[PDB]
């Protein structure tokens, strides 16, 4: 999922001819650049990974848990791409999220 | 009175945390040799 | 006579860039920086998170002209309430009313 | 527009004072202080503009109990509820939704 | 396959970070070394 949201947001920035995402920076503030994009579910394969997999025993990674939250999609995307310190506002909402 | 929420930077931990919410005391000190009426209450009751 | 009031008293500091959030909020009802005399800490019992937040508070009251000798006063909940995830805030909210 | 008139007459009241407190304070460090409160006059009276754009262009609506909020976001753009020509529906493709 | 770019440094240093987010009018400007968009700190809270 969270692959999927990082193509997202590269691919949109695309088609807001934004090539490099730090060119928004020489119009605003970092503060000024904010992601409130969510999920109704967030890393279920994660969620999966530390219900199933630890129960079995299987090689999970430690840090499945941070990788299942629904915020963390929009952290991996402001911090591999935007930089931003903008605000983050993470919604759940199902299908209306 | 204020409620914000920020991020911090680019970064490869997730649970690392950051100054990403000194942004809520951001503020411009070039030029600030005289006080700005604007945040002069009595100013504003005038404009009011 | 609303936009007005907001204007002059509400948002009287959104434009201008001297004035901090922070600053214009504590303004708006007579207050200064010296005025923020608590603050409830997350204070989640880390190193690094109490390092960093302890670091990013008096970032601010240096930035924002506090007085020297006029410490804000740290209170940390999670002492006796423990960490939660996501009520944490919401605890520190209603122990700073 | 009586707005923009009303606006233009406070500034020009504004500019004036400015120039007798100019006329006040030394010389010695007047360019620093008119080059303040000009950048002050500025910001002030484009915050007044935008905030009558805002009640006269963009949040007309907000108070009308009269003028629903789809009818307003409709109507800010002199659109009409027959403009409204195309409704992405959810359409799940379950009986009840 | 190079459309996605993740970047190795965020565009301000680790001891202008604290600068640039107190500076509310700071903007990135194009490094004529690097070439990339970064924070200067001729460009962090001056009058310009």
């Amino acid at each position: 999922i969270t692959l999927f949201v990082l193509v997202s947001v590269v691919e949109a920035f695309i088609a807001s001819g934004i090539t490099d995402p730090y060119e928004m920076y020489k119009y605003v503030h970092v503060s000024e650049v904010g992601n409130c994009s969510g999920s109704g579910m967030g890393g279920v394969s994660a969620l999966r990974g530390m219900f199933k997999d630890r129960f079995k025993d299987e090689p999970v990674q430690n840090d499945i848990l941070q990788e299942s939250f629904i915020n963390t999609m929009s952290a991996w995307v402001n911090m591999l791409l935007i930089s931003s310190s903008g605000p983050i506002k993470t919604p759940v909402g199902a299908c209306a999220t | 009175a204020m409620a914000a929420t920020a991020t911090d930077k680019i970064g490869r931990s997730v649970p690392a945390p950051g100054k990403g919410i000194l942004t809520t005391a951001r503020e411009h000190h070039s030029s600030v040799k005289y006080a700005s009426p604007n945040l002069n209450m009595k100013y504003r009751k005038r404009q009011l | 006579l609303r936009a007005a009031q907001q204007q002059w008293g509400n948002d009287f500091y959104k434009r201008d860039p001297r004035i901090a959030p922070l600053r214009g909020a504590l303004a708006t009802y007579g207050l200064t920086i010296d005025d923020l005399g608590v603050a409830s800490f997350h204070g989640t019992s880390t190193k690094a998170n109490d390092k960093n937040e302890s670091a990013t508070i008096n970032e601010m009251m240096k930035h924002l002209g506090r007085s020297e000798g006029n410490p804000v006063i740290g209170v940390f909940q999670k002492f006796l309430t423990g960490h939660p995830k996501g009520a944490a805030g919401a605890w520190m909210m209603n122990g700073a009313l | 527009v009586t707005r923009e008139a009303q606006i233009k007459d406070w500034v020009e009241n504004e500019l004036e004072a400015l120039k007798l407190e100019a006329e006040e304070i030394p010389s010695e460090d007047q360019n620093e202080f008119l080059l303040e409160r000009t950048r002050e006059i500025h910001n002030e009276a484009e915050s007044q503009l935008r905030a009558a754009q805002q009640q006269w262009g963009n949040d007309f609506y907000k108070r009308d109990p009269r003028i629903a909020p789809l009818r307003g976001a409709l109507a800010t753009y002199g659109l009409t509820i027959d403009d409204l020509g195309v409704a992405s529906f959810h359409g799940t493709s379950t009986k009840a939704n | 396959n190079k459309l996605f770019v993740s970047k190795e440094h965020a565009p301000y240093t680790d001891e202008l970070e604290e600068d640039v987010y107190l500076d509310p009018l700071a903007r990135v400007s194009k490094d004529k070394k690097s070439g990339s968009l970064t924070f200067n700190s001729k460009n962090i809270q001056s009058k310009d």
